[PDB]
RNA sequence: GCGAGAGGGACACG
């Protein structure tokens, strides 16, 4: 997705040449220092065995010409907030005194208090009055990456939650729709129009022609510019990188504008999931610990569906008896196969496939190849070839299937460079429309992972008294201890901005709306709206937002001011007894899908170092019986088991066969011998 | 003991949606029916809809028609709001044309006789000079949601396009009980159902055609001696 | 001022902000 | 008390464990008279040799194991320790 | 761990595993000398009454 | 079910490949072999029948790593189920440590006939219901189930059917004839579920003190009948348990289901045990749906009274501050005003949140359940966040300020970062570290197995089992569960030369415990793994109890690695203390008896102490009684002190033969050659269940015993007499 | 529409006057929107008869407890209020009980008048002693479901007679499950599996042919709009 | 059908 991208640029890693290394990495150099602030986000990092190691430039960050991290400032004059940006590197950071970036001024850059949240020299933070600060943050969210920025109400998460969830906003597949988000940031428009992929235009000018493979603008002055879209193309991780217009042939767009999208953007703005109903009920244990139940309405109304597009090799050489040729010729084969492919191998465009169905129709020499006698001299009568071949063509792995894209082929005779001893290589790209399914990973923003237990059909799912199902019901007891309280008031402002809303401005305006900006105490229903990362939506607001909930359709508040609904069950017909809290969470699809997961293994390739089973869903490969899993079964006392786990199912490459037989032919299983490994072990040790 | 047995009244809110209301309910009869029969509405409703189309200029679903603004997949997924109704059970096909300039709707098609479409205003894709748009749906009788049946399954050619198929003229159900339960034991409820469907068949149908589902389906219970 | 007003086909985003940032993000 | 077990639990574990001494000996014990089934079945066209197979109302296609299992359940084996 | 050392010396000494261990019995592929796999079951006879 | 596990049909038809092969040959459907591989590969249709007909009554084992200890790996009846996921029961999650968060497991398939039973018997997750650890149930309803029982069970009072005893004007009009009619009346809105009614029960037995009153010996439950003050939510919870059991009528908080499983798991077959618990999981997840339990911005209540109280604690830290910059005290000092303060306002702030929460609050009902999480996390969602540490370790004294539902500033959450990360990066490195640890100790005593039923030597380690008391009680010893429970008598025990209490050779159970407790009795003998005299292992009856079971261990079990999994499951789980190591290091080191950093050296005689108190250095000299020579002491620095006893070592004091004379760990080596194998080993166990017990982590003291046993299995030597030893 | 799969019914007697039925193989998820139903039509839709108010001879303050009783007042009306009864007449019938002397008193003693019935005579009641004497008028009538006590509207229309909980239903406890049968070649075909308990005054199987009439009714009231409907059949 | 490197997922806060 355009934020991973983003992302991977930007990003400091603290291992390398010339650099310290994980074994090396200690437990100090992976803190986070105070110069850090401003300089180096403190939340997105990797939580695998990288933590602190790898790391990402804040926002406002600039690198010094020298080397170091610099930071803007606001110089303070007189006791007055000026506007005079200045860089500061950490010496000249910890050298004066910085002060905290919401404070208030009073519209002319002098504080209300006097004591004021500063920063010290040596990271120290302590209340200072107005007199002695010297410099002031350019704003809030200058400690966060671009990554962090897009979390709302971020001051409200944990730092693990915060570290997870924008580890997370970097593995969303690219949806098909791409919504975008209801409650989000000011940093979507400029994380989206930054990561590149969304066409804009270089100079302003005046649309001509448009079309799903161009975008034709005429400039101001003579030139025209045809922008060639990009449609369909695999990106590095396999996912789609589709570009649609969204302008047409009458519009003016400013130099700069967004004249295209990409994946993951929705006019402009960065859209990394999908916005549905949630409750936040424990339902009947299929949403528990972590699990979540989506309604089949996903499936049927392909909410949450993603294109991934697979790419296959294959290349005929030059080989020691010849060359390899591919042809709709080969060995033995029913014919009903051939009908896919074309004349010259490759299969067709737009042609289905599955798992073991032929995708470029090779055969190579078979080898060194005895005739029958009377068949060799009456050959040598004939000078007739042997014409023997042997066919080993393109077949997709196991666990694959969909329409077939693209066939790009590269020949000598076309005059292109290839490896050298290569005649021959084609390229075939196979897309599938991957569906959500049971176990696919799904999660927020803030952190709230989990993998889908349950997709129930549309009728046995909790309904408003509109009667409209909630999507998805993730469980409550996952929320209190996680300190991630931020889903709960994203999930609430997601409603107030689905229904709109409307401050009664009949005596004045309220209390808590005093300090809320203007054109904000109203909103249409979908009213999109935006909370910055440290200065967005108090607790306040958001009560008041749920007092004033304008009815849908009907004189009817399905949510009252304390953000919850009454729930009608949609097995049993009565209502839940006590009030569920609904509302719109901005929930997205990882790159976590089941059917990249999935293995299962009976026989396959074998090493030929050691003979245990090849390993990995690359190959067929066999689950690792590790070192605990046999102190486990030994625990147990199971002798047999973990005879048969060691010897008659890895290594015993005479008993291997045997085992196949008996279990085909049902007879009683044989005697396990000795482990191949065990004599590799002993021909190394003489 | 109340003898009275319920009965039925429709209250016609608006075209597409309306209100019935059985009343009297047993005591506790109430969210129960109005739940057996949203379930049975959202569910075993049969309907029409386009189960896989074919244009001439393109033969998978990942590609672009000439000239039309949008992609193949986003005409899939705005012929996916098509509502027909179908009377021949068997599959039937209706062809689509569009030379020029212009934005072609759901009102350009020529379904044969029997079926018909619902919505000639909705958008499907928008054309210029160089546009041109062939396309030939295919819609057959059924109920629920089938995904797209696939093009080996059948023998089906290399240009067509299977599309998923979600067979439900019902659109939006739900209910509310008023019981009386007054002091003097003379209870009741009265359950209101609210029915809303996609333009296909008016409510009435709808809950007709759940009404004989459900009467069909408790015979197993009364017929047992 | 409510929106990221410095590009020309902005959504119109209402946001929440208190404090204007005097510096547009590099 | 134990309620109607399905099923890889029937016969109940417990019950088994009064004929044996020993968890594991109920494995081997198991085990061992599965492999004379499976052998009874599998040879039952030929010549048979002391290989009584199923003693217990075998079921239409049951598993070796569960008929051992059963007759254990039923007493009509017996056991000589190592 | 430690094989080269433990190794070394035990070749010096020219020193001979029983392999009667619990380890020993599972690198070479044998019944554990645990649980299901001691000679008082793995030898246990049955036979119907 | 509990001893079932879904298995998509993808992956059990390539699992059972073979077996499915020969069943479709056998069934006409392929011709031979070759044509039954390629109809499997094809996947024509009949194959799924095929596959099922196979797939019915066959084991599959499922494993997550880490495979931490035994029950890591459990076999599982498989079931074909549409979908990709292998559907696992929700009550194994404890055992495999397995959250539904993005997991994965591995599904092995056993052929041979040994390798089915053994999964069928040894390894079936029904037949492993209790932890080999210390016996504590591990398949007990957790999280949602918790949440549904204790709702179901708890008893609100002024709730709608309540049983009024007003007279007079009317009958009570709580009475139910039967839990038919209750629940007849609660489907109808009349009768809430946790209600205080009054029951006519006649399929449950009553409380025994019910029982005893009415029926008096032995009332036939099932068909008598009793009256019952209870509510329908406790009478329709008493339906899941078995028959016999007697009526609870408790409040279900977490800790009275482990004693109600744990008297299921003792008193009855296990596969009663497991049918109760998937009762108690079906009805824990049906009303955990009801409880209407959630989480909202307006149920995370916040204190009124925070502002008061912050400042008076703001103007106190001002007044620290103030009197530092005037040189009343150094940094050092004024930091740990601050952070003393500050502590002590945080306490009080989640007090004042504690008395103004309601009682039926979701997050405090979710808390106080004990399905989830700790009271500190619901004051730092509503309260504070307090004190934040450095990453150095220290107190930032500041401190953060700011609940996280009122909101965090951008320093504050800055702040936070630096516990955050230095606890996911303390994470990893002590999980390599436990890994370590529990290699190390699986390698060291996998050769320890049960080998005979019993060697009747007349050694025994002796317990304490509940010390007098000053004033004259008996006061149960704490920590009861690891030591006496779970052992066998060595030898009898009397009461004043009195009658026997319990013979040589009991199990030593509760009732046991009870019945020493009664009698007055104080210390018993008990066999131990320590002075077993079997010749190779350990033989049965020394052993005692083992915890999975609850019966005597076996012949053949492997007790060796169930005791050093056992040691090393609760391994990356302990934290370090903020110079005496406390933590994992502290177990690291006393395992592999190294020389304690912190040595406090203890006396070798005992007599009169002459002190010399040492600056920079130190000096003790204890008269001896024997006078051999009072043993000198030096190069102790002035840091250690005084072991504190009784009093604290004085001039003069009479020492023992270990009076740990400063503080500090003690060395193994030394105090073995001191006192002898007897008090080592007690040293060893008494240190490792300390350092386990700081973390609040139960192991039944058998497992150290056993490894502490292979510590000492060799003797040096001194003289090499006249036979080949050095 | 043809559902290929004709649903079936079968039972597994359990005791005289009990049953688990099991339908199968039923579409997904049709186990749950007739599950519900049938089990709200069998606890609620079966006319039975039952108590409903109860003078008592001797007491007419003292609630707690009556005189030549070993028993107290509460007793009383649990053992009456469990008492099965027919009945044919709408209006509210009157039944007499009265035991004089002591001994022990059961259901066998009330006299039926015509039309009313007991199906349990011998089912204990009270006990009597010291010449104890026993007179107590019922008041039986028919209806459905369980109508709470209900309250004494009249100020003074029975200053003896209290009124009581009464259970009109004849079947006392259903409970019911489903399944997820032949997932694939089925599709995922659910299983209702009901498990009725009833009164003796009828077996469970013809509780649920009565239920199914009901819900034929009630269900029906809906298909009588558009007869030429298009629906699922069984055929 | 091996090795190195990179990224990533899952792993007790009483
Ligand atoms: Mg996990
Ligand atoms: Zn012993």
């Amino acid at each position: 997705n355009p934020l991973s991208g983003l992302t991977h640029k930007r990003r400091l890693s603290a291992l390398g040449p010339g650099g310290l290394s994980r074994e090396r990495a200690g437990l100090e150099v992976r803190d986070v220092h105070p110069s850090h602030y401003g300089r180096m986000c403190p939340i997105e990092t990797p939580e695998g065995p990288n933590i602190g190691l790898i790391g990402s430039l804040s926002v406002y960050a600039r690198v010094n010409p020298f080397g170091f991290i610099e930071t803007p400032y606001r110089k303070v004059v007189d006791g007055v907030v000026s506007d005079e940006i200045v860089y500061l590197t950490a010496d000249e950071e910890d050298r004066h005194v910085v002060a905290q970036a919401n404070s208030p001024i009073d519209a002319d850059g002098r504080f209300v208090e006097p004591r004021v949240l500063v920063r010290r020299k040596a990271g120290e933070v302590e209340y200072v009055p107005s007199s002695e600060v010297d410099y002031m943050d350019v704003s809030p969210r200058q400690m966060v990456s671009v990554a962090t920025a897009m979390i709302p109400f971020l001051e409200h998460d944990d730092a693990n939650r915060a570290l997870m969830g924008a580890n997370m906003q970097r593995q969303a597949v690219p949806l098909v729709r791409s919504e975008a988000p209801l409650v989000g940031t000011g940093m979507e428009l400029r994380a989206a129009i930054d990561a590149g992929d969304v066409v804009v235009a270089e100079e302003s000018g005046v649309i001509e022609e448009v079309s799903a493979d161009y975008i034709t603008v005429m400039h101001d002055n003579g030139t025209r510019r045809t922008y060639r879209m990009r449609k369909f193309a695999r990106s590095n991780h396999g996912t789609c990188a589709n570009q649609c217009p969204i302008v047409d042939a009458g519009d003016r767009v400013e130099a700069g504008q967004v004249i295209a999208d990409g994946p993951c953007t929705d006019d402009g703005e960065m859209a990394l999931g999908k916005n549905l109903l949630v409750a936040i009920m424990p339902w009947e244990g299929h949403n528990y610990e972590d699990a979540i139940i989506l309604s089949n309405r996903l499936v049927e109304e392909d909410v949450l569906t993603s294109i991934h597009i697979e790419e296959h090799e294959i290349d005929a050489r030059d080989t020691k008896l010849g060359a390899e040729e591919i042809t709709r010729d080969i060995p033995n084969i029913s014919d009903e196969v051939l009908a896919d492919l074309d004349e010259r191998g490759i299969v067709r465009i737009g042609a289905e496939v599955r798992d073991g169905d032929i995708l470029v129709g090779k055969v190579t020499p078979k080898g060194e190849t005895e005739l029958t006698p009377e068949e060799r001299l009456l050959r040598a009568i004939f000078g007739e070839k042997a014409r023997e071949v042997r066919d080993t063509s393109l077949k997709v792995p196991h666990g694959e299937s969909g329409k077939v894209i693209g066939i790009r082929v590269f020949s000598r005779e076309d005059e292109d460079e290839l490896p050298a001893g290569v005649n021959e290589l084609v390229r075939v790209y196979v897309a599938q429309k991957r569906k959500i399914s049971d176990g696919d990973k799904l999660a927020g923003r803030h952190g709230n992972k989990g993998v889908i237990g349950k997709i129930l059909p549309v009728e046995d799912m909790p309904f408003l008294a509109d009667g409209t199902p909630v999507d998805i019901i993730l469980n409550t007891h996952g929320v209190p201890r996680r300190m991630n309280i931020g889903q709960i008031l994203e999930t609430h402002l997601g409603w107030c901005a689905h229904s709109g809303w409307k401050v009664d401005a009949a005596k004045g305006v309220p209390d808590w709306a005093a300090r809320l900006p203007d054109e904000l105490l109203e909103a249409q229903p979908n009213a999109i709206v935006s909370t910055p990362v440290f200065d967005g939506a108090q607790e306040a607001e958001l009560q008041g937002l749920l007092s004033c909930t304008l009815p849908n359709r009907d004189g009817d508040v399905l949510v009252d001011a304390d953000g919850k609904a009454m729930l009608f069950d949609g097995r049993s017909g009565e209502p839940f007894p006590y009030p569920v809290t609904v509302g719109y969470m901005y929930i997205m699809k990882l790159h976590h899908l089941v059917d990249d997961k999935i293995h299962a293994r009976s026989t396959g390739p074998y090493s030929m170092i050691t003979q245990q089973p090849l390993g990995g869903k690359a190959q067929f490969g066999g689950q690792r019986f590790g070192e605990m899993e046999c102190w486990a079964m030994q625990a147990y006392g199971a002798a047999y088991t973990l005879q048969e786990l060691l010897t008659i199912k890895s290594d015993d490459t005479v008993g291997r066969v045997k085992v196949y037989e008996a279990i085909v032919k049902g007879e009683n299983i044989p005697e396990p011998g000795i482990p191949e490994s065990f004599k590799v072990l002993l021909k190394e040790l003489q | 003991l109340i003898s009275q047995r319920p009965t039925l009244s429709e209250d016609v809110l608006t075209d597409n949606r309306s209100q019935f209301v059985i009343e009297p309910l047993e005591p506790g009869f109430g969210y129960t029916l109005g739940n057996s029969l949203r379930r049975t509405l959202l569910s075993s409703i049969p309907g029409a809809a386009v189960t896989s189309i074919r244009i001439d200029g393109v033969l998978h679903e990942f590609t672009t028609v000439p000239g039309v603004k949008e992609d193949v997949t986003e005409i899939i997924l705005n012929l996916k709001s098509l509502v027909v109704s179908s009377e021949e059970d068997e599959p039937v096909t209706m062809y689509l044309r569009k030379q020029g300039p212009g934005e072609v709707t759901a009102g350009d098609i020529v379904p044969p006789a029997g079926v018909t479409v619902h919505n000639p205003g909705m958008h499907i894709a928008t054309l210029n000079d160089k546009g041109k748009l062939e396309v030939e749906l295919v819609v057959e009788r059924g109920r629920g949601y089938v995904p797209a049946v696939q093009n080996r399954a059948s023998g089906a050619e290399i240009g067509r396009i299977p599309v998923d198929s979600i067979y439900s003229p019902v659109l939006k159900v739900t209910y509310k009980v008023d019981a009386t339960r007054v002091e003097q034991r003379t209870d009741f409820d009265k359950l209101i159902l609210d029915v809303e469907t996609k333009n296909s068949i008016s409510p009435r149908d709808a809950l007709a055609s759940a009404g004989k589902t459900l009467v069909e389906l408790f015979g197993l219970a009364r017929e047992l001696n | 001022s409510s929106s990221n007003n410095s590009v020309p086909g902005a959504p119109n985003r209402v946001s929440f902000a208190k404090l204007r940032e005097p510096l547009e993000v590099p | 008390g134990y309620d109607t077990p399905l099923g890889i639990t029937n016969p109940p574990i417990d019950e088994l464990l009064d004929r044996v001494s020993s968890k594991y000996a109920l494995v081997i014990y198991a085990a061992k008279r599965a492999r004379q089934i499976n052998d009874y079945y599998n040879q039952l066209g030929e010549g048979i040799l002391e290989y009584v197979g199923p003693l217990v109302e075998p079921g239409l296609q049951e598993k070796p194991l569960s008929i051992a299992l059963r007759e254990i359940h039923a007493d009509l084996l017996e056991h000589t320790e190592g | 761990q430690e094989t080269t050392r433990v190794l070394t010396d035990a070749a010096i000494n020219c020193r001979s595993d029983k392999l009667n261990g619990l380890k020993e019995n599972v690198i070479i592929g044998k019944l554990i000398p645990a649980g299901t796999g001691i000679n008082r079951y793995r030898n246990i006879a049955v036979q119907p009454t | 079910k509990l001893h079932q596990c879904g298995l998509p049909k993808l992956m059990a038809l390539e699992l059972f490949k073979p077996f499915v092969m020969k069943r479709l040959v056998d069934l006409n459907h392929a011709q031979n072999i070759k044509s039954a591989k390629r109809m499997v590969e094809r996947q024509r249709p009949q194959v799924w029948d095929v596959l099922e007909e196979v797939i019915a009554e066959h084991p599959v084992l499922l494993n997550r790593a880490p495979t931490l200890h035994r029950l890591g790996i459990q076999a599982f009846e498989p079931m074909l189920v549409e979908g990709k996921a292998i559907q696992l029961h929700p009550l194994v999650c404890e055992a495999f440590n397995a959250d539904f968060d993005g997991d994965q497991m591995a599904v092995h398939l056993p052929l041979s006939a040994e390798a089915q039973a053994e999964a069928r018997i040894l390894m079936l997750s029904s037949n492993n219901i209790l932890s080999p650890a210390s016996g504590r149930p591990l398949a007990m309803p957790r999280l949602d189930m918790v949440t549904g029982l204790y709702y179901l069970t708890t008893e609100v009072p002024g709730d709608t059917g309540e049983y009024q005893p007003a007279s007079g004007d009317h009958p009570e009009t709580g009475v139910y004839s039967s839990p038919a009619e209750a629940i007849m009346a609660a489907d109808r809105g009349v009768l809430s579920v946790r209600a205080k009614i009054k029951v006519r029960l006649t399929q449950l037995r009553p409380p025994v003190e019910i029982e005893a009153e009415l029926f008096g010996h032995s009332g036939w439950q099932p068909g008598d009948a009793w009256m019952a003050e209870t509510t329908l939510g406790r009478v329709m919870f008493n339906e899941l348990l078995p028959l016999g059991y007697p009526f609870v009528n408790k409040q279900m908080h977490k800790k009275v289901q482990a004693a109600i499983i744990n008297d299921l798991a003792e008193r009855y077959p296990m596969i009663v045990v497991a049918q109760t618990v998937d009762k108690l999981k079906d009805a824990g997840f049906y009303w955990a749906t009801r409880s209407g339990v959630t989480v909202s911005m307006a149920d995370v209540l916040v204190p009124p009274r925070k502002k008061e109280i912050l400042d008076h604690y703001e103007e106190r830290a001002d007044k620290v501050e103030k009197q530092f910059q005037r040189g009343a005290l150094n940094h050092d000092e004024r930091n740990e005003a601050l952070v003393e303060i500050w502590k002590e306002a945080t306490d009080e702030v989640g007090q004042a949140l504690r008395e103004h929460y309601p009682d039926d609050n979701p997050i405090i009902t979710i808390v106080d359940s004990g399905a989830t999480g700790n009271f500190t996390q619901t004051r730092t969602l509503a309260g504070m966040k307090g004190l934040v540490t450095n990453p150095k370790g220290e107190f930032i004294p500041r401190p953060v300020k700011s609940s996280f539902r009122e909101g965090l500033t951008v320093l504050e959450y800055f702040i936070n970062t630096h516990g955050a990360r230095k606890g996911l990066a303390d994470t990893a490195l002590r999980t390599a570290d436990s890994g370590y640890l529990t290699r190390r100790l699986v390698d060291v005593s996998q050769d320890v197995i049960v080998r005979e039923h019993d060697c009747q030597t007349e050694r025994g380690i002796v317990v304490e089992l509940a010390e007098r008391a000053p004033d004259g009680t008996l006061i149960r010893d704490p920590y009861i569960e690891t030591s006496a429970y779970a052992r066998t008598l060595g030898t009898d025990a009397v009461d004043e030369a009195g009658n026997v209490i319990v013979e040589r050779g009991q199990d030593l159970g509760d009732p046991e415990i009870d019945a020493l407790l009664a009698a007055g009795i104080t210390q018993v003998k008990v066999r131990s793994v320590l002075t077993c005299a079997t010749s190779t292992g350990v033989c049965a009856t020394c052993y005692g109890r083992s915890m999975a079971t609850g019966k005597l261990v076996d012949i053949g079990e492997a007790v060796g690695i169930v005791a050093a999994q056992s040691i090393g499951e609760p391994g990356t789980q302990l934290t370090m203390r903020t110079d005496i190591t406390g933590g994992l290091p502290r177990v690291q080191e006393l395992f592999e008896a190294r020389v304690p950093r912190g040595k406090a050296p203890i006396a070798d005689v005992t007599g009169r102490v002459r002190l010399e108190d040492g600056e920079r250095f130190y000096k003790i000299t204890i008269v001896p009684d024997d006078g051999g020579e009072e043993v000198v002491y030096d190069k102790i620095s002035k840091r250690q002190r005084l072991r504190v006893f009784k009093r604290v070592l004085s001039d003069g004091d009479h020492v023992e033969v270990g009076q740990q004379l400063m503080e500090g760990s003690a060395d193994p080596h030394e105090v073995l050659r001191v006192q002898g194998p007897r008090e080592v080993q007690i040293h060893l166990v008494r240190e490792v269940q300390e350092v386990y017990r700081a973390q609040g982590v139960s192991i039944h003291d058998k497992h150290i015993e056993v490894i502490v046993r292979q510590m000492l299995r060799r003797v040096t030597i001194i003289d090499s007499g006249s036979t080949e030893f050095l």
